[PDB]
């Protein structure tokens, strides 16, 4: 009679093998990296291979229905994850010529080509193309390198960018969608939800505050750049334009660290660096870890340290085999805790630290989820978590607490404002430069836009935000805009600029609530319980529920705000507002030392 | 009992039901060898829609966590009726 019956019994005993799947295809790839061998590939490759062709064969049933005859909203939520089609519907002669771009583009980029004029002497294997480009404080050698890293390297990516773009036009009339733009913003979507839905259209205003609010800061800080390295490089920098593409240290420019030398804040009071008395007392590489944990016991949960603390290996490869100890923290299943890193003492890894296994403290409260639902409400939540707690303890002032910093410190207000400033200018470097990928790559799924604008365009929406020129115009020959981070390597980048966002509603939302007076750049939450009961409000409820009705109950906000921004550096605004009270804090893009 | 109970391939062994046709009477057992079925159009050997297999394997082991090990379970049940109390559980001490 009632067909809710066969949607109930679909359900059980798809999670049930999926969930053991997960766990076994997971260890495969896990032991690999802790043990590689080729007969470890055999054991890795095929489990993933097995894995999707099973997948598939459910995935299409589970799909073969939808959401009818199904009164429970949760369970309307769980069905409508599954019945995503992705590439099930797309046909196996169009991915085929895809396959080409992908695993072709990703080998070809990571080995550098500079080219090395006048053939200098007999040479080694030494230097490195990674090396040369972040020592050089030559200009000659800074550009060489750039030169080469931007031309000789766009190149070969040029051919496979236009040839992946024409099958993104092609396969979406096939995929019963009309562009791939409706994908990346339908990610938030919520629907079927009376006076709480929420709709793609409401983030286009939402984002366009962010970006004009914060830009008055950008500003100061790209002037605060400038002036200070003018009286080191005057040659080197314009006054009355943009700035050279071989000044930002790499492609990236995401580290402006390289030259902290010469644009120290503060080189009046010499460095600070009080931790190389604990460097020789020699504590041992695990009590990091044990710092995070009893950080966390403060809010009231149990330990955790029986039988999850012997699949883990520190400070050692254990063998004369090879582990690589990139850092990646799965629950591999089940409730199966591990942790794969290079744990050493370091100021910079105490926080590091702090947010591997605060990663795991995400993971366990949702472990009981079920399977289509296990994960965190956004995908910025989960890395922001980690980081609000070990930014707060690897402040100065708790170092206190727990006795670390030396007895005889006097309060200090200049060490603050410096450390906040590489901490601001770290976050925001990149987000103008996201802006204008995300934004540009909408409109090219539209259709105004054909072909031969894939050069000026690129270049003239970053030049309105950013303001990057390089010195010497390239023809269309040379490819400059193909380095660009989504073709590249095909990195999804939204788990990076909307969480800085929710990094700071995170922040605040936990100061608020707690209690918390005075700066609102230091918070301070040890020793306390109220607020770990608010967060485990949505740090177990999953994502049964869209994320709006999580935001709600913490702080009361089903929108995102940028107000407080303002107050979080307000000590901080102020050196900045003084230092350039003479000169002009902007700069003009048009002019052009060539014209 | 995870330190006698759990094979580090995996025990298969252990089977537990998921899907029947409703309740059970306390006391009952159910070792019936029957395919589950949803509207009667799939016939057994032939199990595409609808039909599934309700025993499904625990498969413990070692290295699963402190909810997914084995722990067996002992239960007594008492029970007194008109017969003369024939289990009992009756400390003597020395004479003088
Ligand atoms: C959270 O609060 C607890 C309870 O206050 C802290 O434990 C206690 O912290 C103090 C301060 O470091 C420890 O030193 C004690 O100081 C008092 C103050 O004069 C002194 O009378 C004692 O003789 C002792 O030296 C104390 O040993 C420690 N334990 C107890 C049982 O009081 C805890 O440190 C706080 N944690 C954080 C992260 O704030
Ligand atoms: C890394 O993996 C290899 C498997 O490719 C391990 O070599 C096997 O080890 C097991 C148990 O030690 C033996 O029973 C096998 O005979 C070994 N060879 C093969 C081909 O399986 C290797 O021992 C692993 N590394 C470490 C440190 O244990
Ligand atoms: C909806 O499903 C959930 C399962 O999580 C259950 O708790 C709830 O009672 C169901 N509600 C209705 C109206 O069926
Ligand atoms: C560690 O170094 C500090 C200063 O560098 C000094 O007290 C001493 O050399 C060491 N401290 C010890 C051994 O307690
Ligand atoms: C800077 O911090 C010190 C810390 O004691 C204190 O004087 C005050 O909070 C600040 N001083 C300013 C902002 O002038
Ligand atoms: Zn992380």
């Amino acid at each position: 009679s009632t067909t809710e019956e066969q949607a109930k019994t679909f359900l059980e005993k798809f999670n049930h093998e999926a969930e053991d799947l997960s766990y076994q295809s997971s260890l495969a790839s896990w032991n690999y990296n802790t043990n590689i061998t080729d007969e470890n590939v055999q054991k890795m490759n095929e489990a993933r291979a097995k894995w999707s062709a099973f997948y598939e064969e459910q995935s299409r049933m589970a799909k073969t229905y939808s959401l009818e005859e199904i009164q429970n909203l949760t369970l309307k939520r769980q069905l409508k994850a599954l019945q995503q089609s992705g590439t099930s519907v797309l046909s196996a002669e169009k991915s085929k010529r895809l396959n080409t771009i992908l695993n072709t583009m990703s080998t070809i980029y990571s080995t550098g080509k500079v080219l090395d004029p006048n053939t200098q002497e007999c040479l080694a294997l030494e230097p490195g193309l990674d090396d040369i480009m972040e020592n050089s404080r030559d200009y000659n050698r800074r550009l060489w390198a750039w030169e080469g890293w931007r031309a000789e390297v766009g190149k070969q990516l040029r051919p496979l960018y236009e040839e992946y773009v024409v099958l993104e036009n092609e396969m979406a009339r096939a995929n019963n969608y009309e562009d791939y733009g409706d994908y990346w913003r339908g990610d938030y979507e919520v629907t079927e939800a009376g006076d709480y839905d929420y709709s793609r259209d409401q983030l286009m205003k939402d984002v366009e505050n962010t970006f004009a609010e914060i830009k008055p800061l950008y500003e100061q800080l790209h002037a605060y750049v400038r002036a200070k390295l003018m009286d080191t490089y005057p040659s080197y920098i314009s006054p009355t334009g943009c700035l050279p593409a071989h000044l930002l240290g790499d492609m990236w420019g995401r580290f402006w660290t390289n030259l902290y030398s010469l644009t120290v804040p503060f080189k009046h009071k010499p460095s600070i660096d009080v931790t190389e008395k604990m460097k020789n007392q020699s504590w041992d590489a695990e009590r990091i870890f044990k710092e995070a944990e009893k950080f966390f016991v403060s809010i009231s949960l149990p330990h955790m340290t029986q039988g999850f603390w012997d699949n883990s290996m520190l400070t050692e490869p254990g063998d004369g085999r090879k582990v690589v100890c990139h850092p990646t923290a799965w629950d591999l299943g089940k409730g199966d805790f591990r942790i794969k890193m290079c744990t050493k003492v370091t100021m910079d890894d105490f926080l590091t630290a702090h947010h591997e296994m605060g990663h795991i403290q995400y993971d366990m409260a949702y472990a009981a989820q079920p399977y289509l639902l296990r994960d965190g409400a956004n995908e910025g939540f989960h890395e922001a978590v980690g980081e609000i707690m070990s930014l707060s303890a690897a402040t100065p002032h708790y170092l206190k607490a727990l006795g670390l910093l030396e007895p005889d410190f006097y309060e200090d207000n200049e060490t603050e404002i410096n450390f906040l400033l590489k901490q601001a200018l770290t976050i925001v470097g990149t987000l103008p430069f996201t802006y204008m990928l995300e934004k540009w790559r909408w409109m090219v799924f539209k259709g105004e836009i054909p072909k031969e604008q894939w050069m000026e365009k690129w270049w003239e929406m970053k030049r309105e935000i950013v303001g990057v020129v390089e010195p010497l115009p390239h023809d269309e020959t040379y490819c400059d805009p193909a380095c660009l981070f989504h073709v590249a390597e095909d990195y999804s980048f939204i788990r990076y600029y909307t969480r800085t966002i929710y990094q700071f509603q995170f922040h605040e939302a936990l100061c608020k609530t707690a209690n918390h007076e005075g700066a609102l750049f230091k918070c301070d939450i040890s020793n306390s319980t109220e607020a770990g009961q608010r967060l485990l409000q949505m740090l177990s409820l999953g994502k049964s529920e869209p994320w709006t009705l999580a935001l709600e109950s913490i702080v009361g906000i089903k929108t995102m705000d940028v107000k407080p921004l303002l107050n979080y550096f307000e000590p901080l605004f102020t050196w900045l507002k003084e230092q350039n009270r003479n000169s002009f804090v902007g700069w003009s893009t048009e002019w052009t030392p060539y014209s | 009992s995870n330190k006698l109970d759990s094979k580090v391939s995996g025990n298969y062994n252990y089977l537990y039901r998921l899907f029947r046709k409703s309740n059970l009477k306390p006391f009952e057992r159910d070792i019936s060898t029957e395919i589950y079925q949803a509207g009667n159009k799939p016939c057994n050997g032939v199990a595409g829609f609808n039909c599934y297999f309700p025993l499904r394997s625990y498969s413990f082991r070692p290295t699963y966590g402190v909810g997914h090990q084995p722990y067996r379970v002992v239960v007594l049940s008492f029970e007194l009726l008109h017969a003369p109390a024939t289990v009992c559980g009756k400390k003597s001490t020395n004479l003088v």
